């Protein structure tokens, strides 16, 4: 019931990306979850439209739904993987693992 | 400046210090419930539009400019 | 700051560099690694893709570079040190 | 049930900022509502961390939730506002607005 | 581009400029207004603020700057147009 | 490169028309129906990734990559 960064580990084997990504096996996502109330104190990384949302969600429930927990700070990860030629190539995928969670 | 006041609430990071710009003390009527929330506000703009809302039904946030301010001002609801 | 061996063996057809040692680069907290690739071939070792590697659990407080998947078709092995991406073995886990 | 934006106009006279914001006495925020599933075309703005989250709730229900429809776009609005000394200031409040919801 | 007539009442205790004419700024697709509010006060007029203002719903294709505010503490009225924050009436909706 | 495909489904800006890298079809098993798809990756990394995952019960992502490819190339479940 908060905006929170929930730790988890990802595995490519489960996901079906079994036979074209060499490494890595899986890694860890930290996905996001919680509710947004009023007023959002200094922890809940917050913007000026979260908090004029969650005021007139306040003042009326049906009008306007919660501020959203959403992630605010992402690393890249570095996949080495097959093409559809058979090489293998290594790409710095952007923003792949989740280090902050604020409601955005 | 920087104050530093307790953080006790449903939503903190397991630390009771709260550094801010402002502090403050709510208590809102959200889910029905009684909910209580104390804490600190970094971000000049945020803490004034959020401190200059006028008390009603529903929030109560109680403000706070000094050095543990917010431990002894619990906010109450109106009328 | 850390360094590894970069050999790539596309240096063709991407125009890119073929032998040389490159400096890493990642964010403020962020460990940096060597990462190794090359296939056994029955013996006749190839090396393929040698270098820089961003933060993985998985490669953590490896002082050397072992590959401990059992039968690939490309053996990886990701270390963390200063030019440990210069020897490697496969060892099964 | 997709990641949209809808415009809405808040006035101020509702929130209670009535006796210390000489103008505006409304804007216009444009909340963001919907559900990403996957996977996403590329109207729904998302990042790869978000894609990778929906598979792995495609893959699992309870294990993950779905992405959240989240403002990525914002603008800034200027607030002409009395302050405590009974002056009277104009600031540019940043990102008020919302002009693109996408699955961040 | 735009640009209004800049007049701050505070100068003094902002250390700021009193009068002239200042450039306005805002994004790309944003339309940029000039805003003036001051004080009636039963027929002493004394201006306040004056300047730049951002962009704007209902301060839309105002060609004047009429104060449509009924009897306010601080008249306040925007227009759209090259110094248009000159000329200013209070006009009741 | 650009390949305009056709863009029906329950999210698109009102445009068929979809300019992509990659264009796809999907049929997916979300909330219990059989939601159809057709779209287009103006991603590279993400139009691969997403269209490299094997077909399986609930995914339905058969990509692919020239002029209108998306027209009559409609998804279908696996087994
Ligand atoms: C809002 O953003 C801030 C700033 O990014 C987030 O604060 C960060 O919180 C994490 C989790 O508590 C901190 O990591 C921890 O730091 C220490 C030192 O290692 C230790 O307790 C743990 O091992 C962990 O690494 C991080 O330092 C902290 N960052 C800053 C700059 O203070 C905050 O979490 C975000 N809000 C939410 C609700 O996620
Ligand atoms: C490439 O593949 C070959 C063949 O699998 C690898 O050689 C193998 O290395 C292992 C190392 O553990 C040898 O196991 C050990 O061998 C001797 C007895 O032969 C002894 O030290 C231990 O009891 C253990 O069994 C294995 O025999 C050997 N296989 C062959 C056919 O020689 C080689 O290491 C791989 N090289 C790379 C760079 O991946
Ligand atoms: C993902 O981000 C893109 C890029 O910001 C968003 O596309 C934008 O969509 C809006 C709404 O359809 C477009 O505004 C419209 O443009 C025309 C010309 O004025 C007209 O149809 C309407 O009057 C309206 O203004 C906007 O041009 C468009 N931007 C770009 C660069 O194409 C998209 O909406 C975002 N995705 C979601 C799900 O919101
Ligand atoms: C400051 O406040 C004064 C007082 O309210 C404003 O003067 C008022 O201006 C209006 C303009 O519509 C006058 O109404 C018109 O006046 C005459 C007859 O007196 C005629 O043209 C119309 O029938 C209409 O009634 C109003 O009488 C006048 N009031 C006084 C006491 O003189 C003034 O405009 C305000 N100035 C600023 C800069 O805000
Ligand atoms: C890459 O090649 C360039 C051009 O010859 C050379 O200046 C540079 O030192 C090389 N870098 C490495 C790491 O080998
Ligand atoms: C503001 O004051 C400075 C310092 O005197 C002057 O150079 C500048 O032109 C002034 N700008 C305006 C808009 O009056």
């Amino acid at each position: 019931t908060a905006c929170r960064k929930h730790e988890l580990y990802v595995s490519f084997q489960d996901l079906g990306w079994q036979d074209w990504i060499i490494a890595p096996k899986g890694y860890a996502a930290n996905y996001c979850d919680g509710e947004c109330s009023f007023p959002l104190n200094a922890h809940m990384n917050a913007t000026n439209h979260a908090i004029v949302q969650t005021l007139v969600h306040l003042m009326n429930p049906e009008y306007v739904p919660k501020p959203c927990c959403a992630p605010t700070k992402l690393n890249a990860i570095s996949v080495l993987y097959f093409d559809d030629n058979s090489n293998v190539i290594l790409k710095k995928y952007r923003n792949m693992v989740v280090r902050a969670c604020g409601c955005h | 400046k920087l104050y530093m006041c307790v953080c006790e609430g449903l939503s903190c990071g397991n630390e009771d210090h709260c550094e801010g710009q402002q502090c403050f003390s709510s208590l809102s009527i959200n889910d029905g419930f009684h909910v209580y929330q104390k804490g600190c506000f970094q971000v000049y703009e945020q803490g004034k539009m959020t401190c200059k809302t006028p008390p009603s039904p529903g929030q109560a946030v109680e403000c706070c400019q000094g050095d543990w301010c917010n431990r002894n001002i619990t906010a109450q609801l109106p009328t | 700051t850390r360094e590894c061996i970069y050999y790539n063996a596309n240096w063709e057809l991407e125009r890119t560099n073929q032998s040389g040692l490159e400096r890493c680069e990642g964010e403020q907290d962020k460990r940096l690694h060597c990462y190794a690739s090359w296939r056994n071939s029955s013996g006749t070792i190839e090396l393929v893709k040698k270098g820089c590697w961003l933060d993985d659990f998985n490669c953590y407080d490896r002082q050397e570079c072992v590959a401990t998947e059992e039968n690939p078709q490309v053996y990886f092995c990701c270390c963390e040190g200063n030019f440990c991406n210069e020897r490697f073995t496969h060892l099964p886990e």
